[PDB]
Order: C-alpha cells, then structure tokens, then sequence
C-alpha cells in the first residue's frame, strides 16, 4: 500500500503491486531510497501567518516518527516556543536524537502564547514536520523543522542561515497577532505579504535610521507600502 | 500507475542534502572523536527536471502521505526505520516466495541461453 | 509437527481485534489531526472453530511461549518488532540461500511447462 | 526455534524447520501474522484472588517487550496500583507507547499494599502481560492488561467496559486479603467464587437498599449464599 | 580480499562468551520469574588458531571499524540491531534481485541433474 | 561497505562485494554472527595510565550504539566515575538496557576529577566501548567496559572478577596523576609498569605488615623495585 516510485519509459511512476516486472532489478538495499520533499516546492504560502494556520492541537493521537535519508534545501523553516498564558509549555522537548532540519535559508523563530487546546500540534493537511532525517507527525519545542512529505523510490542500477524572530498572541486560533522583532523593544506589525528579504531590509533601515526605541517602552511600527521563491504604536511610509 | 503532478506550482530543481555512509574518509576523519560535528556530515547535490522526474517526485511524495500516515497510525513502534528493508523483502517474496514455474509470467528465470545450449547439443547428436 | 490442544478448556470462538493499515480512508480521516483517537483505530471480527483452527491456535500460542521467552532473554533489544520480518528472510534463505539444483528436493523451481516446451520442439525436429 | 503456525490438510500445525515445503507460498510479509491469545480462553480462573497468585516479584531479570498485531476481546483484564506499606510504588510507570489492553468487558482495578520483594512483577507460569499490541514480561503501574500468549502464523494466500475496584493487603503473598469496593467507605469481603456479574448485582442492591455506610467509618460486609464465561463488619443473606 | 593481521601481537586463543537462544531449558528455567538473572545467561567456549582464524578475526574486526563507524555516523537510529538482517537481504538481492539467466555467472541455478534428465530422454527417443 | 568475514581455502577473508560466489551457502540468519574482539588481544597496553590516554572528550557528535552477539573474556576492563572540580558529572548515566561487560578478570574502577572539556568521552583511535552485547562510541558513568572492535561473519553451514580502585586528578589531560587505593586513607603512587597481579600483592602485604594509615590522615607510598597477559608521603623497597 505504501507507493514505491520507479522509473519506466523516461517517466517516474508508482509501482503496480499487482503486476510483476521481472525486468526491474534490485541488486542491493542501496538502490532503495527515502526522500523528503518540502511543501515549499509545491507553491504553498510560507509567511508565518499562512504557515501557522496549517498547524493545530489535538489530543488522543500518539505521535509517530519515520526516518528519511535525503532532503531538500529549504528557503523557509520554522522554530516554535509557544506557552499558554499561564506559562506552561505547549510543545514537548525534542526527543533524544531529533535535531533540527539541516538546511534552512531563513529560520522563522516564533515565541508567544496561545490556548493550545490539545496535547500535540499536528499538520492539519496531513503533511509531516521534517527534522534531521526524521519526519514527525507533531511539532517539538524549539526545534527547526520544514513542512514536507516523504517518497520512497527504487533507483536504477556555501550554506548560510538567518534567524527571523517573531512574537505571537492567540497562536493557533482565528485571531492570531504577529510582530516581527527588531530588538527586544522594537517591533513591526506583521502582514502576510512581507517576505523574509523585506523583513531583513526593514530591520536594517530601522537600525541605521535610528528608529529603534530609545526608551524603556515597547515601540510598534505599522507599515503600508504569485511569484515563488525560486523564480506606543506608529507608522512608516 | 502514472504520476500526474497536480500541485499549484513545481520547483523544477531539487537542491538536496544527504549523507554518504561509504565515506572512505581522509586519514583519521572517520574516528568519531576527530570527525565532523553533527552539522558537517552532509553532502549536497543539484538535480534538474530531466524526464520530469523532479515534479513527478514532488507529486509522488504528496500521494504517498495517506498510505504512509495510515501505516504509522497502525504501528506501535515509536520511530520506524524498517520501511525500505520490508520493501526489499517484499520484492523478493513476490518473485521467489513460491515455486518458480519456468516460462510462467511470475517466474523471473530466463532459460534462453541454455535453450540454445541444449539446442546445439541436439543439432550435434 | 501436529498441534494437540492440551488445555483444560477451549473457547472455540475467537472474537478478535486488530488494525487495518490499508485503511483507504473516507475523505480526510487519514490525517492524524482529524482521524480517530487511540481508542478508535481498531476493527473487529469473529472466527469459529472450522477445521479446529481456534483451539489449535490457542495451543500453538501456548507452545510458542518457551522459545519466544528464550529468544527475549537473549536479545538486548528492549522492544522486539522484527520477528516476522526475520521469519520472512529465513523463508527465502531456506529456498534460495544456496545454488538451486533443478529437480533436487531443496530447489523450488518447476521445469514442467518448459520440459513440455523442449519436448514439442524435439517432436518437430 | 520460534514455532511458526501453518495450515496443512485442514489442520493448523507447526512448520517443520528441517523440512522444506515448496508448495507453501509466502508472497508478501502481509501473510505473516502475530496473534495474542488470552489465558481466559484456556479455562484459567479469572477472579482476582486466583489471578494474582499467578504473578510474583523478581529482581535481576531485565524486562522484555514483543509486539503482536491482533488480539482477542477479553472478558477479564486487570489494572494494578500496588504500593509498599511505606508508600513507595511497587510497579513502574508504563513506558512511552505502552497503552492498556483495548477490549475488556471487566477491568479489575486493584489498589493496596504488599511487601513487593522484587524489582518487577512477572508471570509465574511464563505467560505475558498483553497491552495495546505490545506483550511484556512484566506488569506496569495503573495499566490495563490481559494475561496471554503469542502465536506466529503464515496465513494462506458495540464495546462496553466496566471497572471493578478492589482493595488489597498482603498483595503477592500467601495471605492476601481482598475487598470489593462499593463506595469509599463500603466494602464486601471478596471470595474466589464471586463472578463479575455477581459483584455488579451485589453493588446495585447495596446502593438501592441503603446498605451503604451512613457514617464516617468503614463498613465491611460478609456474604455466604466448572462453567467458563463463554458458556465495623457485618453479614448479609 | 585477504586478511593480513598487522597488529603488534595476537592472542591466538579466543575464550568467548555468548548466549544460546535455542535454550531447550530444563523444566521451568525458561520462565523469566524462575530463570537466571542477567549475570547467568551466558555460555562459554574456547577456540584455537586453526587455519589462523583467530588472528584473522582480530584483524578483521580492526579493519571493519572504519566502515562501521561511517555507517553509525550516517544513521539517526540510536541503537542499531539490523546490520546482519540487512546483510542477509543483500545476500539474496545479489543473487535473486534480477532475472536469473541460466548458465550466466550471476545466476545460482544448477541445471546439471536435469540436463542429464533431458539427455537420457533423448537417448531413448 | 561493512566488511563481511567468510572462510575460503582454510582462511578467513573479506567477502568481495563485487564478486558473487554461488558456492557460498546462507541457509538462515543464524549463520550470520557479530563478534566483539578486545583491544587487549592485539597487544595494547592495559594499565590505567596507558588506557585512559586513549580516551578523550568531544562535543557535537551524537553517541551511537550497535549490538554484537558474542564477546571475548577480558583480562582488563574499566569503570569510570569522573567529575569536574565543581562536582558535576562528566559521564552520562548508562541508558536503559546497557549493562557492564560480562567477563572481566580485573575491573579497574577509577574515581576522580578532570576538566572534561566535551559532552561525551570517545575513543581517540576509533575503537568502541564494549558493554553487555552493545558497543558504544562513548563511555557511560560507572559502567564496566572493555575496549574493542566488532567483526561480522558468515559461519560455514569458573568466572572470577576483582575490582581494583584508583583515584585520579587531571583525568583526560597530559598531566594526569593516579593513585592505587588500599583503603580510604592508604594509597600507592601508580606507575605504568604495575600489573594487576602486582597491585593485588602490594595491597595484601600492606594490610598484613600493618603499613596502612593508623591516623585520620592520608598516607601515600612510593615504590621503586614486552610480555602479554596470555603468555604524608613515603617510600618502600
Ligand atoms: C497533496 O496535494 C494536494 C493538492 O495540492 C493538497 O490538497 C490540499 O488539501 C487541503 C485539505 O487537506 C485543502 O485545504 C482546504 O482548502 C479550503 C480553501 O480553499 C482552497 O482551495 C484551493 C484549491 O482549489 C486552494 O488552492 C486555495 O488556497 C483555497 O484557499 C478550505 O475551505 C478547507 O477547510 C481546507 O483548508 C487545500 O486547498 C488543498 N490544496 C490544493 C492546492 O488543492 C494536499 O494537502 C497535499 N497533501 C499533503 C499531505 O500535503
Ligand atoms: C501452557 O499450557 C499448560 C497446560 O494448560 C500450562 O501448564 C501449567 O503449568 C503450571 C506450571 O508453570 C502448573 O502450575 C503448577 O500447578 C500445581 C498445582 O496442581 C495443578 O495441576 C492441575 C493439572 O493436572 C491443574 O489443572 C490444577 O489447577 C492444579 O491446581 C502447583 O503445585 C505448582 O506449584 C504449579 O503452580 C499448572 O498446573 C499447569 N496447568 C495445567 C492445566 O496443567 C502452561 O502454564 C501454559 N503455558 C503458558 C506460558 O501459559
Ligand atoms: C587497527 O590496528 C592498527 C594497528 O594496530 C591501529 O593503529 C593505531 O593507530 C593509532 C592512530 O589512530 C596510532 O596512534 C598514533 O601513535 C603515534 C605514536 O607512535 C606509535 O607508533 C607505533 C607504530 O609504529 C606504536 O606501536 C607505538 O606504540 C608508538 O607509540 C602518535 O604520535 C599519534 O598521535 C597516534 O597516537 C597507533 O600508533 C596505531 N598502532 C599501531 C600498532 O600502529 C588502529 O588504531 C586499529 N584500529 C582500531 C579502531 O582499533
Ligand atoms: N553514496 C552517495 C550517494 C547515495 C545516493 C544519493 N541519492 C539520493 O539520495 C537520490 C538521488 C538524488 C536525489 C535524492 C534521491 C532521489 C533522487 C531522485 C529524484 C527523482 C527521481 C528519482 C530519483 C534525487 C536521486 C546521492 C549520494
Ligand atoms: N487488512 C485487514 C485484515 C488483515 C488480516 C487480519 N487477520 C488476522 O489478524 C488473522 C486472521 C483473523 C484472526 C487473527 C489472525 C489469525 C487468524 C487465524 C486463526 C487460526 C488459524 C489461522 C489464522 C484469526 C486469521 C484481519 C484484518
Ligand atoms: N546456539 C549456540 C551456539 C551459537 C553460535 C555460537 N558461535 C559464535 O558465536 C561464533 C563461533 C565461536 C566464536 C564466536 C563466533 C565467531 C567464531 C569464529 C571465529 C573465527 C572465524 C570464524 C568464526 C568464534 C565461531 C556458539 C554458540
Ligand atoms: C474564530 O473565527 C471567528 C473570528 O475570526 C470567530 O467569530 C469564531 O467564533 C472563531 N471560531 C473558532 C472555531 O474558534
Ligand atoms: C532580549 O531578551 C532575551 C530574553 O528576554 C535575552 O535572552 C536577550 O539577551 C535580550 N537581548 C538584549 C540585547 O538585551
Ligand atoms: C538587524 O540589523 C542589525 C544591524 O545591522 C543586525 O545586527 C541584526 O542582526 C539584524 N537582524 C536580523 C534578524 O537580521
Ligand atoms: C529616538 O527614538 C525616536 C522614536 O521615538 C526615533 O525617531 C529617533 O531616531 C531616536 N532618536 C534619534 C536622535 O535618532
Ligand atoms: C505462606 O504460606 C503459609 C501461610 O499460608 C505460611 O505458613 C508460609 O510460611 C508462607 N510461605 C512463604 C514462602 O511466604
Ligand atoms: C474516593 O477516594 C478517592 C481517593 O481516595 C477519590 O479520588 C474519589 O473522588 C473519592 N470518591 C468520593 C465519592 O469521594
Ligand atoms: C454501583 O451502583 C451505583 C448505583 O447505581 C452505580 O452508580 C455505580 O457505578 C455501581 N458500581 C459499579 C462498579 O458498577
Ligand atoms: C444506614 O446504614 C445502615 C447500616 O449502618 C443501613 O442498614 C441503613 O439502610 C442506613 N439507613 C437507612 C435509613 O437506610
Ligand atoms: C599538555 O602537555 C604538556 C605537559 O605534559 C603541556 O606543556 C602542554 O601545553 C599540554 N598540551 C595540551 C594540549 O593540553
Ligand atoms: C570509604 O569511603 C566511601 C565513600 O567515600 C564509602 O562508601 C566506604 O564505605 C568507605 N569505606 C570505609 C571502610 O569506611
Ligand atoms: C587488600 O587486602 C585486604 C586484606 O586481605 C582485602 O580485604 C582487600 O579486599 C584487598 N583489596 C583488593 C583490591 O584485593
Ligand atoms: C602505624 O602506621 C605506621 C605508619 O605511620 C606503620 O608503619 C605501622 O605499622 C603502624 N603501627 C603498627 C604498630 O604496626
């Protein structure tokens, strides 16, 4: 029942479990490979507001983990530190041997609070959370992941990362509010249309034009100024 | 069955990372004490969409999820590492799990070269 | 060897529970977030004692315990999931782990249909 | 050495490891199955006094777990909360991923004390404690199990549960005393001949005839009034 | 490839310990409750250097370490129990993972006794 | 790539992965065996000063464990309790299911301190730490191990132990100092040339000739008086 990909006639196809192809040759277990593909590569929105709406909390379902051997360099990964309003953790510590996804251009680190109405956080579309060669059905605290799915195949016989920090309230609900963090006291209201590159230029021009908070209080700026990646309030304008 | 990419988009290039178990390391780099940290065990490569294999693979992983999710729901194993080995076993059982009836469609024994052997011996006799 | 139920009693009917990995779920019920809780993943069935198979099976499980217990004593693995896969491997090795001598008792290659093939070619020639 | 069941001549048999049957066909790993059968089905006494005498404590033996895929609906299961007289736990918490046996008509929940003279509790006859598709050599705290044994086979090509609570002293010894609990202050001296159905009728007639304790003290009643299931003291009469 | 013991010394005798899963225990010693503690599950034996096998084995284990270490670096599995089963699978795939061309070097099917069978039938006809 | 040992022509050899030997017969998984061989058997020095210099601390590398089925009776094993000067442990508790190496003539138990400049202690030559049928890349606290390496093979178709206690300072560095412990207040400066048998005779003659400390203070003695095993200070002379 788990589909196995095989190449026939210059085309990848699913192997027919009911039809024996004696021409197919499997000469060692090395020819079998498991691959994790990123949801990114299918065109899903990757901004934090859009991505988090794909995740939700559920009780009663034991988490499950499956390994995979090769993965895809991600443009967007995520790393969550979510607590309830009373300060208890919403996500479990990463189990022994589960490390973060190894290749992320941008790590979106989200801290904040939500009601977290369930024991584990699952992908509402059935996808996996991809970590270091281990795909999980649930999200682990403080551990970088990419959203993805796993394929199984029979083959024929530098790295820069940047962390983008955000604060959240009402995480995991309809009315989630997100702030992009410039420093511990300067924030920008986050909109879905803001790209990672835009947030990094927004950060740099705030630092250089001195629009950071020079008080002890919290300064929050507002801003109002179809293409995939591979192809004290105020205002600014 | 054929694979029909039904995704809204397809990144036609696969910049991938993996490990190399074969290693054949330089000097002493295979010794854990001296070798790379967890961050430095990865190789990389780039594959383009020849024969439409990258978009096919994205669709295949998408279509695999349901059966894979149903499998993980039914196992009591916390971390599953045995899927590929079990597929290798099932590859062998499909061909060799019963008596191999030569010339039968479910028997991958080719007697051609030996048919020509017996044939030439008969031409002699 | 034959199985002789030596128990004081035998419940001749087996009301069983199991899982179905095949699933083929309705709509979105395969998604873990939406699917059943741990209590609701089970199917059920009822098997009666045709051919004495239920009482045979009760006796078989009883008789299996010693060898299974000795196996678990000798493994350092905390949870053993590999017994059935190893039995599948041993099934294949018993038949294919050496050279298959055709017509020999330890070789499950049936050359009947091809013997009749060569035979009809000889009748022609 | 582990026996494998196979059907020949309309009869289940153990496969001869020394004799190759080329007629036997194994076309996938799906044809191989592991089954857990309940000791119940062999005629063993299932009342709490009789069942607990089959279990005992032992040190020096590491616990072991093996999985099984299909099980049998149980009439009787057990769930133990045993402490030493000094309040330390006698049984280990269930390991991650070990859940209770899924189909139990009656769960006999036993709380109380014993000397617990060993690190783990084993089955004195060599049987297993069957949990959710995992069979263990030992008993876990507060986790429903059935007593059973495992078979391995090559195949040819609603649910109601009721918890019955008991208190125990001297658990795991010769002189174990058991009480059936009607409420936190009303108990019945337990005898081996009392069936689950009898205990549930005994409970209901005590509740309805007002023979529960109407004081702060502990009321204990005594009672003196070959067939398998599939086929302040006082007195009452 | 041949094995050349290049160690400074070689203990030519192997006093070894292992377990016996086969057991076939006396009476009730297979029951975990009654059987041996962890310290008493071991058998022992002594092997001498006939055919140079002990010094060969010491060298072999030494030479295995690099490939074994590179394998463990690349697995995410915390405790690896599957190496021997995977080698058994690869043993079978090397011989039976493709069509078996009889008389071909990569096909372990021996048709000798049946060649003499067909031959005697031809001598008759 | 992992070599497999096989016997051809009255000689153990590595199986050629590129050459199929149809004559080779594997009739069950029982013919496959994994063996742990002791570094001892290759002639390495086994005194505590020489052995410990082969181990070192490293961060960033996840530990790994592989099982083996048969092992070799060891003359020398080791058991380490090392702390930092501030009393924090240097080595992790043994994971569940990892027990000490089962056959050791002499267990060298070493307690003391070092800087422990890394998360785990590895073998600097790439060897394994052999425990009870589990080989690890790292050292576990208080758990007897032998240094060894693992082979894989296709086969053709009483016990006395003695613990020797030592104290260490500067463990895991160039300038490590070792004392052999006679009692909690009597020690001998340890030299590399001291064999286990010599240390046990040294201990016994100190006990019988009354050269143990009869004060509350710490008495330390100094001593100045090519063959493998299978073939308050002061002075003594
Ligand atoms: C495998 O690939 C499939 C196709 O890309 C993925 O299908 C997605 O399935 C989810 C349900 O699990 C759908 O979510 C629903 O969306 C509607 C909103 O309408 C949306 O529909 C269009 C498509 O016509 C989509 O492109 C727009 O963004 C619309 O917003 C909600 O009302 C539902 O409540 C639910 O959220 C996705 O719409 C659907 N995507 C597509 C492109 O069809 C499937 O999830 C993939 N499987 C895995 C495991 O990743
Ligand atoms: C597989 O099936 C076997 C047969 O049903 C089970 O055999 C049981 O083995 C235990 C020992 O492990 C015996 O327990 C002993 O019993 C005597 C008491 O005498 C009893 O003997 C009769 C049988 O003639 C039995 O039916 C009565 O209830 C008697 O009370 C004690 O003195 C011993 O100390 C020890 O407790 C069982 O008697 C025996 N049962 C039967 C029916 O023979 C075996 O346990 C099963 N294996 C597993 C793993 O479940
Ligand atoms: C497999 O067997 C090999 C041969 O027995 C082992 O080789 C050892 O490899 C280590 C490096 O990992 C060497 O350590 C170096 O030693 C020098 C000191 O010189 C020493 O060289 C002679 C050999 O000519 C040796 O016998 C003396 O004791 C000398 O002291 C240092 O400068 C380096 O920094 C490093 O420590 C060993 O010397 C070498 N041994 C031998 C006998 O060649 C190999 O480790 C084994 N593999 C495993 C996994 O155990
Ligand atoms: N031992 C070194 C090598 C070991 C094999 C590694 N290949 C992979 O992971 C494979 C190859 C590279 C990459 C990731 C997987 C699947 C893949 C592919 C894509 C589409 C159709 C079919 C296949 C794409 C082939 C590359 C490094
Ligand atoms: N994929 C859905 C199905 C997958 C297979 C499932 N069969 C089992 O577990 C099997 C079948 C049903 C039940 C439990 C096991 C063993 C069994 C049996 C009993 C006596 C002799 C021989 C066999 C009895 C056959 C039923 C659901
Ligand atoms: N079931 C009881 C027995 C099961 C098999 C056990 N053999 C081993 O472990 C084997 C045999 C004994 C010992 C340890 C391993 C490898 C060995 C060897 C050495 C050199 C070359 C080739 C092989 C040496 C053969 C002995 C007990
Ligand atoms: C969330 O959605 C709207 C606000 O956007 C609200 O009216 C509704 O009640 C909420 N629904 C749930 C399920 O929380
Ligand atoms: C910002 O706050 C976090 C925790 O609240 C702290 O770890 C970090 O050092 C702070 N940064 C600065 C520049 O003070
Ligand atoms: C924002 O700009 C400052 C100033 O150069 C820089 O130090 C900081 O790292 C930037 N933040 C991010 C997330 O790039
Ligand atoms: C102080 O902060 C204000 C905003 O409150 C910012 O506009 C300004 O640049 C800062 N001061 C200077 C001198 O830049
Ligand atoms: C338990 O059995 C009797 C009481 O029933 C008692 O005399 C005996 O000493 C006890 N035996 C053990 C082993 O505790
Ligand atoms: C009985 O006591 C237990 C604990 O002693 C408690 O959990 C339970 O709520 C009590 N029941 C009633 C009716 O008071
Ligand atoms: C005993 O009877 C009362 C009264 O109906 C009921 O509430 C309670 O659950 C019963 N106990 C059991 C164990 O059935
Ligand atoms: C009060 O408890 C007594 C036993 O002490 C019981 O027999 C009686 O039914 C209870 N009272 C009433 C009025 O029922
Ligand atoms: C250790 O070796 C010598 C002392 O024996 C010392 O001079 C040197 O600096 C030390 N080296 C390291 C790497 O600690
Ligand atoms: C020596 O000291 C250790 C701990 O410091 C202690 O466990 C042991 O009992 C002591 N031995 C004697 C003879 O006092
Ligand atoms: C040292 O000698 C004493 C006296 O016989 C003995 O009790 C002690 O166990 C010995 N220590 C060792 C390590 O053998
Ligand atoms: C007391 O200890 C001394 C060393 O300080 C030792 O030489 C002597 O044997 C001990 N006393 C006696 C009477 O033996």
């Amino acid at each position: 029942s788990i589909p196995l990909g095989v190449i026939h006639n210059s085309a990848l196809q699913v192997s027919d479990v009911d039809k024996l192809v004696c021409r197919d040759k499997l000469s060692s277990t090395n020819q079998l490979r498991s691959v994790g593909l990123n949801l990114e590569g299918n065109g899903v929105a990757t901004d934090v507001p859009s991505a988090t709406k794909r995740w939700g909390f559920r009780s009663g379902v034991p988490p499950k983990v499956v390994n995979y051997e090769a993965g895809e360099w991600a443009e967007n990964c995520y790393n969550l530190e979510i607590k309830k309003p009373d300060g208890s953790e919403c996500l479990p510590a990463a189990p022994d041997g589960i490390r973060g996804f190894p290749r992320c251009r941008y790590v979106h680190k989200v801290s904040g609070t939500g009601p977290c109405a369930g024991d584990f956080a699952f992908h509402k579309e059935g996808a996996f959370f991809l970590y270091d060669r281990l795909a999980s059905t649930v999200i682990y605290r403080g551990t970088t992941f990419a959203e993805g799915v796993v394929a199984f195949l029979i083959l024929p016989q530098g790295y820069y990362s940047t962390t983008i920090r955000y604060q959240a309230t009402g995480f995991g609900t309809n009315e989630t509010e997100y702030l992009f963090e410039v420093d511990n006291l300067t924030y920008v209201q986050l909109e879905s249309r803001f790209t990672p590159q835009f947030l990094l230029q927004l950060n740099e021009t705030i630092y250089t034009s001195g629009k950071r908070s020079n008080t002890t209080g919290k300064l929050i700026w507002k801003v109002n100024p179809e293409w995939a990646f591979w192809e004290x309030x105020x205002x600014x304008x | 069955e054929a694979i029909v990419n039904a995704q809204p988009k397809c990144n036609p290039n696969l910049h991938y990372w993996t490990t190399q178990d074969e290693g054949a390391a330089i000097g002493l780099a295979w010794i854990p004490y001296f070798g790379p940290a967890a961050e430095g065990i990865y190789i990389e490569g780039l594959m383009h969409n020849q024969d439409g294999l990258i978009c096919g693979l994205r669709q295949l992983a998408n279509e695999t999820t349901q059966a894979l999710q149903l499998f993980l729901r039914a196992t009591t194993e916390l971390r599953t590492f045995s899927i590929l080995n079990r597929k290798a076993i099932d590859f062998l059982l499909q061909r060799w799990g019963g008596t191999c009836h030569i010339l039968g469609p479910d028997c991958c024994i080719e007697p051609a070269d030996w048919t020509k052997n017996i044939t030439d011996k008969i031409d002699q006799i």
